[PDB]
């Protein structure tokens, strides 16, 4: 950890992207990342700056970067509901079937949240209707048990 | 009146001596504090729920409590902070004059109400409702140096043979412990549990069963059998007192018949209550109690008691065992009295020479020294009867007023000796004629001086309550002042002093006496002829008070404004802080840097560093920590370098270069409620049930805004925290249900494992003390350590966490604040330099304006007074100036004349200002209160002038430049007599640099530059007045 | 004056082991020889 | 203060009677009370 990663770690968690910019041009490590594994995308992913995750992968941030429970930043950014990063992030490269610790998709965290818009994108890239977690459930079986008609029709 | 005195003069004595026992009685019965009460009535609502975050505390313990502080009288406003300490803070503020006491019991029987809305966990460990105050009278520092007794054990020793008799000492009013008594801690191990298929909630339901009072009954009990000899109480299971005993606790018995103890599960030991804070004096393990005063105790004699009662205990202390002061107010308090007696006696030994070098005769010196101690005393005696102490503000009101005391003694016999020395009548008849010129002026300046001064007291919020003190303080001085100038004076003049022979102004003397009164004769009529040029040529001195008018407007916009001048207290405060989320090990190295730097660095000055690691004044997470740095005394710190100022810039400049961690130095404020120099404290309040995250939006939108304008607004930050990475896990109920492992033995144990758990009381050594269950450190630090521990499920089978859980980082807040019911967040900042605080204030509203919908605002603490305070001022200021007029009107018995007084003000108030100004000092309340006794002294000054000239054209039917040129050449001697012991009186008070010196420059300093121009102005201004106004108007 | 007591001291290893639970003990003893207030009735119209 | 010439009565129960012996008791009082027009008037119970 150096003293410009923290910085970017502050700066793409604030949404300053005029920071980031100057930081991204002193070459502000993309990958530091604090006690919990999050990287600056990490952040940016769950407080929805989208600027500023476009800007770090520009940077070449590691788009399929993991914090120390297996969780990337589309597992951040599909669950919050921030659908132009999700699309972005699986632009660059994200692994739209990443497993966390828990065995937990991107697809599982979005249906959770009954984000419709973003369970459509992950199945466009390829995500695994089928994939189950740790307790042998599906996005479907979630879909069920929140009693979301929407989501359920979806998921056929 | 004084007529009747002057042929009474034993009836004046008697008046003069029940005044001196009254104000004797006074001065011994009387309270001592270095400060009064000034910040209004405040009740807080203390709630501990342990292992909780500020989430679980706000929406189980806060909201509810809200919710029921319903029919409670004359609340302003309500806040709290819920924080991830497992600690709710609930700060209900009163309209001050509120009985704090009802506010108090109204608060806490709403709450008992309440109680049975709280978690179980929170009602066992209580709800503290406590009347609100800062202000400690001392802290006793406790200390271990031969490295026998941890912190712990030092809070446990003080708690049980040390605090009960503080709290018992005479004037001791509250003790807070820094630190716990003793808890019995079981360590449990997850490893030892699992291996004999045992959960903490086996280990809870076991320490309640054998560690428990267990009621029985008696033998030969009413109703008996009639015949019984024998009646005896029967005694069966009584709570334990040991770790011995809790090891022994039976936890199972084997199949093959070995016993289960609690000992074979988990580490047992006496510890503290929390492992929050870490406390070190000079490195040293170290307690310690927070004292202060009672209501109505005397600082000094509580001080001495305390130490007394300190020493008793010296005897019984284990080996290493040492007392230390690292606070005390009382050694500032006892140099603040002796340095106002001195001033006090030095202003009568002035008097006494000033007297003698223009009178010339000890029997008229004698007058002064009788009638000044009989008002000062007097004015004790009415301090007392006010309900009033002896503190720095009723101190330094007295010193303020010497000027205005020690004139009505200098102009009573002054103007004897005058009429003696230019009529030839014997002293009794002198006296009555000179009382006949000045007893209706004396009267007239009572009430003008009134007028000024009583309207000072009718300012609400914090600073009406210390303008209260000096308003009653100089009124009482003033009052009692002019009735010992009607009843005494007039008595001893009539009784004491020599006749003069007519013409006889001592010219015919030999030496210096001969010398100067040919000199001061002679310069009198330099006077005399100089006022005739000025009177003369109007026309130039109108323009000329015109410029001084300007130039002192224009003085007072540019004096910085302030409260009451920082201290050498012979300590200050470092502050450290570290990144959200760092560890207590990481604060606690930084503190270590902290404490070598002063013990190194400022050997020759520093005495003690007090690191209390894991504390702040907004939250105290791990990643916050205080050094409180003790100095030697005042005498081993020579020059302006080596005092708290200098040390406190030197210290910051130095921490600055640390990395990773925000560390300053800064000196402790007067009165810590008054808050900063031009200030101000906003509330944003989510309105519409916005929530935490969109609250935090609209917090950064408005600091980023009020960024952009450096030229109104200065370090706009928020008060509270930054959200922070938190472990969100998921019991998954279905798993749980599959496997028959209950939901209550899932949650019991994470929370007693990881949180920890209160289970009951044991008994040790005679003293109740608390039983706390929690896992051994190692066994709950990382995500991985929540899979090694196990759950037994209904048919037997030990479940580990990992079988029924999923787990995810996120953020959240580790301290929630609510204002009034509803979600806040405080945001703290200041005026800019050379801006006021209400138009910094007006445009933060703006700002706030322009938000998303729902979020609000509103002012609190100084804020919310500032804006109660500000709308009374101009009706203050009025009524002042119209009674003063009115007054006026009715002494001189015209519309007009009155003008030719009140146009002095300015004459008095440019000196003060450039004086302020030059010294690179602020518009201050002593400042402003020396304003006021300035303009009070010239005022009278004037006053007199103007009534001897009215008296000369009314009586001797003589002309208006005659009149005014024999009035002035009259009361030019009295005048620069005043003056000349008056601001000799107030010059060590400007050259001061001991302790307290920034409260006596403050006094002196605008005091002296105001009466070297208000003397030098007015004796050649007051004349120009009384003309343009007599000529102006007929 | 000081009274003379009859401590009374139940095994709790040794009821643990005869299959008796300690609440049950603890209430046979309390009720017996102290007295135990279990609830209110209605004597005449006034709560007892 | 009132109601200008009204009374406020409260007919008690001073012996343990229970609610119906004094609900007979009260419907007796206000019976003799009907049988006085010249001197009671809107004699009434404020209960249910
Ligand atoms: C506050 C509102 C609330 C309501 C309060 C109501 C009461 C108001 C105060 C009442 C005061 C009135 C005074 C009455 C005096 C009557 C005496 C008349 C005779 C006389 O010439 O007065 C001599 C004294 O005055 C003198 O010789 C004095 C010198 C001349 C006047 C001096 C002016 C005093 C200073 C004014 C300060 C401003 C005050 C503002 C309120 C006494 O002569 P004698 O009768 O004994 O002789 C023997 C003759 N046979
Ligand atoms: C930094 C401090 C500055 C303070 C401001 C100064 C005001 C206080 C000092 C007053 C000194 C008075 O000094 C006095 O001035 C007047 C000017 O009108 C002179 O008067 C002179 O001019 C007038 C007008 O033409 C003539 O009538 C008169 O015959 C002549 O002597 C006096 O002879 C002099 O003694
Ligand atoms: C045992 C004695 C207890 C004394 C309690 C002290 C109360 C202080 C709590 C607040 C501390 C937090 O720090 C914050 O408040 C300080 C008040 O002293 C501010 O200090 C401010 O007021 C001081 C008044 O003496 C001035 O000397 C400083 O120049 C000024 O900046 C800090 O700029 C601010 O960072
Ligand atoms: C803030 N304060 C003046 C100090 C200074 C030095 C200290 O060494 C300590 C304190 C606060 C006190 C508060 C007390 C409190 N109480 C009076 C028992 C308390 O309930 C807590 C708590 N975290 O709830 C403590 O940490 C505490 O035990 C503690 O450890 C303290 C402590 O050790
Ligand atoms: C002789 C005429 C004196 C009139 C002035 C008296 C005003 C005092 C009003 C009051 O009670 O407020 C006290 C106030 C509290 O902070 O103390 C002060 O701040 C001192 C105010 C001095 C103002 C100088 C005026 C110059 C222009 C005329
Ligand atoms: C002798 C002086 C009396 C002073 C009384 C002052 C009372 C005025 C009340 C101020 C509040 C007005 C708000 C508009
Ligand atoms: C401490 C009280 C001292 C009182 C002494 C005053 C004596 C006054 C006598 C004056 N006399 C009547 C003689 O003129
Ligand atoms: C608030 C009232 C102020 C009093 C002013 C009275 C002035 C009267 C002037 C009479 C002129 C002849
Ligand atoms: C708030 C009460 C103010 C009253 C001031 C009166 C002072 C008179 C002293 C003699
Ligand atoms: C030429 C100016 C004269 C001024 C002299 C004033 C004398 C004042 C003595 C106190
Ligand atoms: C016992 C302390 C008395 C102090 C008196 C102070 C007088 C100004
Ligand atoms: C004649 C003097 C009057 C004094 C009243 C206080
Ligand atoms: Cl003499
Ligand atoms: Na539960």
């Amino acid at each position: 950890g150096s003293d410009l990663g923290k910085k970017l770690l502050e700066a793409a968690r604030a949404g300053r992207d005029d920071e980031v910019r100057i930081l991204m041009a002193n070459g502000a490590d993309v990958n530091a990342a604090d006690v919990v594994g999050w990287t600056p995308l990490h952040l940016a992913a769950y407080w929805g700056h989208l600027e500023i995750v476009e800007v770090l992968l520009k940077n070449g941030a590691d788009v399929n970067a993991y914090d120390t429970l297996g969780s990337t930043p589309l597992h951040l950014a599909a669950h919050f509901g921030h659908l132009e990063i999700v699309e972005v992030l699986l632009k660059n490269g994200a692994d739209v079937n990443a497993k966390d610790d828990n065995g937990i998709t991107p697809l599982h965290l979005a249906a959770n949240r009954g984000h419709l818009e973003i369970v459509e994108v992950l199945l466009k890239y390829g995500a695994d209707v089928n994939a189950q977690d740790k307790f042998g459930k599906t996005a479907f079986d979630i879909s069920i048990n929140n009693g979301n008609e929407d989501l359920a029709e979806i998921l056929q | 009146m004084p007529n009747f005195f002057i042929d009474r003069p034993i009836f004046a004595w008697v008046i003069a001596i029940i005044i001196m026992l009254a104000g004797g009685l006074a001065i011994l019965k009387l309270p001592v504090a270095q400060y009064p009460t000034i910040a209004p009535p405040a009740v807080t609502i203390s709630a501990s729920y342990p292992g909780a975050d500020a989430k679980t505390v706000q929406d189980t313990v806060t909201q509810v409590i809200e919710q029921n502080m319903n029919g409670i009288d004359n609340l302003m406003y309500m806040s709290s902070n819920s924080d991830s300490t497992g600690t709710v803070q609930i700060t209900l503020t009163f309209e001050s004059g509120t009985d704090a006491d009802i506010a108090q019991v109204q608060v806490q029987n709403k709450l008992q109400l309440a109680m049975p809305l709280l978690p179980q966990e929170v009602q066992q460990q209580g709800v503290s409702v406590e009347k609100s105050s800062s202000s400690f009278l001392m802290v006793v520092g406790v200390i271990n140096t031969d490295g026998t007794m941890t912190q712990e054990d030092i809070s446990d020793y003080v708690a049980a043979n040390m605090k009960d008799a503080i709290s018992r000492t005479s004037g001791v009013g509250d003790v807070q412990l820094f630190g716990s008594q003793y808890a019995m801690r079981i360590w449990m191990n997850p490893n030892e549990l699992n291996k004999f298929q045992l959960t903490p909630v086996d280990v809870i339901t076991a320490i309640k069963a054998q560690n428990a009072q267990v009621a029985a009954g008696q033998l030969g009990g009413t109703p008996p059998v009639k015949g019984q000899q024998l009646n005896a109480s029967i005694i069966a299971q009584t709570r334990l007192t040991s770790t011995e005993e809790f090891g022994k606790i039976l936890l199972k018995v084997n199949q093959d018949g070995s016993r289960v103890l609690l000992r074979d599960v988990a580490k047992i030991e006496l510890g503290g209550e929390n492992y929050d804070i870490i406390a070190e004096f000079n490195g040293q393990p170290a307690s310690g109690l927070g004292i202060k005063l009672a209501t109505g105790a005397n600082a000094l004699d509580t001080a001495a008691a305390i130490r007394a009662e300190l020493a008793k205990m010296e005897p019984f202390f284990p080996s290493g065992l040492k007392i230390v002061y690292p606070y005390d107010t009382t050694p500032f308090v006892k140099i603040s009295i002796h340095e106002v007696v001195k001033t006090l006696v030095e202003a009568i030994i002035l008097v006494f020479l000033v007297m003698y070098l223009f009178l010339q005769n000890f029997r008229a010196t004698l007058i002064p020294t009788i009638a000044v101690p009989v008002v000062l005393l007097g004015t004790f005696a009415v301090l007392a009867a006010f309900g009033f102490s002896i503190n720095t503000l009723t101190m330094f009101g007295m010193v303020l007023a010497i000027g205005l005391l020690v004139d009505d003694a200098i102009v009573v016999v002054e103007n004897v000796e005058r009429v003696m020395a230019e009529e030839g009548l014997p002293p009794k008849e002198a006296t009555r004629k000179s009382m006949g010129q000045i007893q209706g002026a004396l009267v007239g300046i009572a009430m003008v001086l009134s007028a000024v001064f009583v309207p000072m007291a009718f300012f609400g919020g914090s600073t009406g309550a210390i303008y209260r003190q000096f308003s009653i303080t100089i009124v009482s001085a003033m009052a009692l002042s002019v009735l010992v100038a009607l009843i005494l004076t007039p008595a001893l003049c009539a009784t004491m002093l020599k006749p003069i022979a007519k013409g006889d102004h001592g010219e015919g003397k030999k030496g210096f006496f001969g010398w100067f009164n040919r000199m001061f004769e002679k310069s009198t009529h330099h006077y005399t002829d100089s006022v005739g040029g000025i009177l003369r040529s109007t026309g130039r001195y109108l323009v000329l008070y015109l410029i001084i008018v300007v130039g002192m407007a224009y003085l007072f916009v540019r004096l910085p404004s302030s409260f009451l001048p920082d201290e050498d207290q012979g300590v200050f405060m470092t502050m450290v802080q570290l990144p959200a989320g760092a560890t207590q090990e990481r604060t606690q190295k930084v503190l270590n840097e902290v404490t070598h730097y002063y013990l190194t660095k400022e050997k020759n000055n520093v005495e003690s560093v007090f690191a209390v690691n894991g504390f702040g004044f907004a939250g105290r997470p791990q990643n916050t920590g205080i050094a409180f740095v003790s100095l030697k005394d005042w005498a081993d710190r020579p020059g302006e370098e080596n005092k708290v100022e200098a040390i406190t810039m030197r210290a910051t400049r130095a921490f600055s270069q640390i990395k990773d961690a925000m560390v300053f130095a800064f000196n402790l404020p007067a009165i810590v409620e008054l808050g900063t120099a031009t200030g101000f404290d906003f509330e944003l309040i989510d309105q519409a049930g916005l929530g935490h995250e969109k609250l935090t939006q609209a917090r950064n939108q408005l600091l980023a805004e009020a960024a952009k304008h450096p030229d109104m607004l200065t370090s706009v930050r928020p008060n509270g925290l930054e959200d922070t990475p938190q472990f969100k896990i998921d019991i998954d109920q279905e798993k749980a249900q599959a496997l028959g492992v209950s939901i209550n033995d899932i949650n019991t144990t994470l929370g007693a494992a990881w949180g920890g758990s209160y289970v009951n009381d044991f008994i040790d050594r005679g003293r109740v003390k608390k039983v706390y269950v929690m896992s051994e450190a190692k066994y709950r630090m990382l995500p991985d350590d929540i899979g090694d521990w196990y759950v037994r499920a209904a048919d037997g089978q030990m479940v580990p966490f990992s079988a029924f859980s999923s787990s995810r980082w996120e953020y959240g807040s580790p301290r929630l604040e609510r204002y009034n019911g509803l979600p806040s967040m405080e945001i703290l900042g200041q005026a800019a330099p050379g801006k006021s605080t209400g138009e910094a204030m007006e445009l933060m509203e703006q700002l706030a304006s322009k938000l998303p919908t729902g979020v609000g605002y509103d002012w609190t603490g100084m804020s919310y007074q500032e804006r109660l305070s500000g709308n009374q001022a101009p009706s203050l200021y009025a009524i002042s100036l119209i009674v003063v007029f009115l007054c006026l009107a009715a002494l001189y018995e015209s519309w007009s004349i009155p003008f030719s007084v009140m146009l002095v003000v300015p004459l008095g108030v440019i000196g003060a200002l450039l004086a302020a100004t030059f010294r690179g000092l602020t518009n201050d309340v002593y400042f402003q209160v020396g304003l006021l006794t300035t303009i009070g002294l010239s005022a009278k000054n004037a006053i007199l002038i103007v009534e001897f000239a009215k008296d000369l054209m009314d009586k001797e039917g003589k002309g208006l430049i005659e009149a005014t040129l024999d009035a002035v050449r009259m009361r030019l001697r009295p005048i620069l007599m005043t003056s000349l012991a008056f601001i000799l009186g107030v010059m060590p008070l400007v050259i001061s640099t001991g302790a307290g010196s920034g409260a006596q420059n403050a006094v002196g300093t605008g005091v002296m530059g105001g009466m070297v121009t208000a003397t030098v102005l007015a004796i050649f201004f007051v004349p120009v007045f009384f003309v343009v106004v007599r000529r102006r108007f007929s």
